[PDB]
């Protein structure tokens, strides 16, 4: 937003094994990077084996 | 089309080191602020 990268995030132990636990809970908010470019796409870096 | 500087190993010919700061004031958010001094906790007082 307007040349500010914000990032939030928050780590839970969780049991279910593939979907999100019936439950709620707030993201942090970490990190507020003054980045001042344009974004339109995206990738995710991944771990390989 | 470029020529050495003669600068001889011994006032107006002396190598005067200069710095310019040459300041970008739009192409990205606010950055460096001067800072400044802070004052001392009061309490129970307006």
């Amino acid at each position: 937003i307007d040349g500010y990268f914000k990032i939030y995030s928050k780590h839970t132990p969780i049991n279910l094994v593939r979907d999100l636990p019936q439950g709620f809970s707030a993201l942090e908010p970490l990190v507020d990077l003054p980045i001042g470019i344009n974004i339109t796409r995206f990738q995710t870096l991944l771990a390989l084996h | 089309p470029l020529q050495s500087y003669g600068f001889q190993p011994t006032v107006g010919y002396q190598p005067y080191r200069v710095v310019v700061l040459s300041f970008e004031l739009l192409h990205a958010p606010a950055t460096v602020c001067g800072p400044k001094k802070s004052t001392n906790l009061v309490k129970n007082k307006c």
